[PDB]
């Protein structure tokens, strides 16, 4: 879902941290 | 193919942010 | 080592290309 | 092990495919 | 390589042609 | 400009895949 | 392994600098 | 966003071209 | 202005040199 | 050092991600 | 400097955030 | 060549331009 969430709108550091 | 390029930047970002915790990509 | 850290960056880029649809896991 | 194997000696694409 | 791989995702075998 | 960015990734990919054989790149 | 990493940055640099002329690379 | 991606390449480019002078970057 | 100038059309090395210091 | 030059390349990419809207300055 | 601190030992995002602005 | 020259000492854009 990261591709769906972060390749359509700029994701922040906190948002990206969900995929850690 | 923009998504494929975006993915490359995504993994680089995850690598820095996640640090010792590591991360997953699929 | 800082050199290990830099190498890891290239490793993850490589895995992204090679693994394709299968995806991958990474932990230092 | 990937860091130990591929950051001490050059790993190939085939070698790297093992960690997929 | 630009024409083939920048409009659609090229595979490892496809890219190897430009080696 | 999108082509220019793609080219950057393309050249990186060729570097890994081609290995000892090396590779060529032209626009 | 440091040579392998430098090569990655080298090809990226060549890609920007060489532009339309293109280039050849073989480790 | 495509602009965020472009910025990443631009900063890499500035780093090589500017050399010892260094450089500044701000996404405005 | 670099994003506006170089992310809409390809900037050359000389153009990029403007953002050095 | 050549290693310093390579590390710097990764550093500016990292600053680009971390600093976001604030932007940044880099000088070697 | 950032090169002195982060090219000798691994700096985190928080450590790096100091060099922003 | 380029690996010997630019991976042992920092090459400039002009130095690198020779390998185009
Ligand atoms: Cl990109
Ligand atoms: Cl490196
Ligand atoms: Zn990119
Ligand atoms: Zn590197």
């Amino acid at each position: 879902g990261i591709v769906e969430q972060c390749c359509t709108s700029i994701c922040s550091l906190y948002q990206l941290e969900n995929y850690c | 193919v923009n998504q494929h390029l975006c993915g490359s930047h995504l993994v680089e970002a995850l690598y820095l942010v996640c640090g010792e915790r590591g991360f997953f990509y699929t």
